[PDB]
RNA sequence: CAGACCACGGGAUUGAUAGACCAGACCUGGAAGCCUAGUAAUAGGUGCAGGGAACUGGCACUAACCGGCCGAAAACUUAC
RNA sequence: GAGUGAGAAUGCAGGCAUGAGUAGCGAUUAGGCAAGUGAGAACCUUGCCCGCCGAAAGACCAAGGGUUCCUGGGCCAGGCCAGUCCGCCCAGGGUGAGUCGGGACCUAAGGCGAGGCCGACAGGCGUAGUCGAUGGACAACGGGUUGAUAUUCCCGUACC
RNA sequence: GGUGAAAAGUACCCCGGGAGGGGAGUGAAAGAGUACCUGAAACCGUGCGCUUACAAUCCGUCAGAGCCCUCGACGUGUCG
RNA sequence: AAGUGUUUAAGGGCGCAUGGUGGAUGCCUUGGCACUGGGAGCCGAUGAAGGACGUAGGAGGCUGCGAUAAGCCUCGGGG
């Protein structure tokens, strides 16, 4: 098994789907390429995703003593976390529900020999 | 109008998969002796120092 | 120049006129200005027409520029530094450089500068 | 338009129409005060 | 001039693609300044003037980048 | 011995999906640039420019709200986005009157009303009275000051 | 309403502005981290296996090709 | 020379593994419900019931208590 390091960004104030939109971009790529794509991705969800990927890389470097250049985004996924319920008033005094969703973005970077 | 049936999982996901981001095409730029990746669109700006590469 | 094909840049023709005038004033003042790429694209012909008037240094061209710029300091800057500077350059007095988009709306951004290589 | 809502606040009128003195004036209002006191209302009246 | 978001032309300049610039065309209609005539409104000369866009030519002056992604055969049976 | 079996009651509650990353993001003014701050800025600060109202979209009183005011901090909730900002969050501070507006002065409509009259009881009225401003009477104006109060504080000069 | 027996409530270091994590430590257990006993379904992912872009499907049921694992004759892949 | 022929998954389905959300289930409890046996069966102009505002060194709620204000005195219990 490849030496892996984990990083979970929990309760991120972004939808699980909107985090997944960029996690799909940077799943499978090396850590460096993933961070570059998340740097130049126009989606705002790329910033928490980039931060959690970089945290996984930092854990691999410091807590695990792995070579940062050999790291790769092995398994990354955003699960949906808690959802706050808000009320938006609409016409005729009718209250519609608004969902302030969060996401847990889990990242596991492995150190693979190219 | 209003949706008459609940959409099946297969259809919902088939048509939801189309809401995907397109990864930017990154080219190499040498700035401050370092090789960074920037869009070819921002290649000139990065060379001239008009891109914040952090 | 050629008119804006699509909806005017400031949300109206009057606002587009005022916005191009302000952008030209700012460009002639600070050398380079960062603004949304569409504004830079619309300004570059506008600004270069003003610089052409400046190059044709005359009272008539001064009046033609002042009917758009309205800033006497920037008009003097044009007719005393930018016209003489571009006397030898035939067109292409401005340069658009595409830069990163804004964090609040992802608007395409561009820095429009005055050419200086000569 | 005529967008006048039903409730037009007025503290003096609120006190003079639903206040403690008016409630205690009549046995029915005294009954209301007693019923609220038994229910446990913190605000027995306006 | 192709377009809701595609695809078509040009381009990693071995380039007129767009803009600018220079002309032409065309539209307006005689600019500003100065001079002259009128106590003035205003008129006349400078002068087919000035201004300006889409069309047409020139012109690499500005931007088309010292760039990244995709993108090749499993073979077998049967006459000459 | 049963609160003993749910899939239906346009059943009830809680959590979620579908539409959907869709509509919308709330007028009829409009923002731009430079610099700053900051991790982060279309939205905050500053400087210009531009635009909008201007019998107001300016400045006050009243009602109503109740601390939302000022200073310093905060930015995971709210703000239809973000936010370093905010009427949001936290702490502290802030409201100074013989003259202003009220009460201590009057009464109007109306209310309540000692007794009282009427009414099986409950109570309905009501006199004397007593409340009751939206009205009457009633002595102060300029200037300055604070981060936040100002005919209140201060200065000058007035009036019960 | 429910952390834990006991706050012993995670020192210290690292990524991060924080939030949140990763080491480390406490604990019998953080598969107990003040979002906390157990942690169902709905619902939402990620990984793997088969399948699916000539097809008309109350979505199943009966046959059923083709694609992995449990015991052995045999000695090794074709049977049951 | 004609014919035969596996080979893709933008996405989807099924299943398994592994998670998240959520708060069901199980086991509980600080709280209720229904009663049993007793006490007392009234309080108040010596101002009741119930409250408003205050009160502790520090902000608020609940509790207690009233400018003697989480309290004062006397008598008892306990250490």
């Amino acid at each position: 098994e490849f030496p892996s390091a984990t990083a979970k960004a929990r309760y991120v104030r972004v939808s699980a789907t909107k985090a997944r939109r960029v996690i799909d971009l940077v799943r499978g790529k090396s850590v460096e390429e993933a961070l570059d794509i998340l740097r130049w991705a126009p989606q705002a969800a790329s910033e928490p995703v980039a931060k959690v990927i970089a945290s996984a890389a930092a854990n691999a470097q410091n807590n695990e003593g792995l070579d940062p250049s050999t790291l790769v985004v092995a398994t990354v996924y955003a699960d949906e976390g808690p959802t706050a319920k808000r009320i938006r008033p609409r016409a005729q005094g009718r209250a519609f529900r608004i969902r302030k969703r969060t996401s847990h973005i889990t990242v596991i970077v492995e150190s693979r020999p190219p | 109008a209003v949706p008459k049936r609940r959409m099946s999982r297969a259809n919902t996901r088939s048509r939801r998969a189309q809401w995907k981001a397109e990864a930017p095409g990154l080219v190499t730029v040498s700035v401050a002796g370092q090789q960074r990746k920037v869009p070819r669109r921002l290649l000139k700006a990065a060379r001239l120092g008009l891109v914040d590469l952090d | 120049p050629k008119p804006t094909k699509g909806p005017r840049l400031g949300g109206s023709s009057s606002h587009q006129s005022a916005l191009l005038a302000n952008l030209a004033t700012s460009l002639f003042e600070h050398g380079r200005i960062k603004t949304t790429e569409p504004k830079a694209r619309a300004l570059r012909p506008y600004a270069e027409k003003l610089i052409t008037h400046a190059k044709k240094g005359a009272l008539h061209n001064r009046r033609e520029v002042m009917k758009k710029i309205r800033d006497k300091d920037v008009v003097h800057t044009l007719f005393a530094e930018i016209g003489p500077f571009y006397a030898d350059r035939n067109g292409g007095y401005t340069r658009i450089i595409k830069v990163e988009n804004r964090k609040g709306d992802n608007a395409p951004m561009a820095v429009i500068e005055l050419v200086r290589e000569k | 338009a005529k967008g006048k809502r039903t409730f037009q606040p007025n503290n003096r009128r609120r006190a003079r129409v639903h206040g403690f003195r008016l409630r205690m004036r009549t046995r029915a209002g005294r009954a209301i005060v007693a019923n609220r006191r038994s229910k446990g209302r913190r605000a027995l009246t306006a």
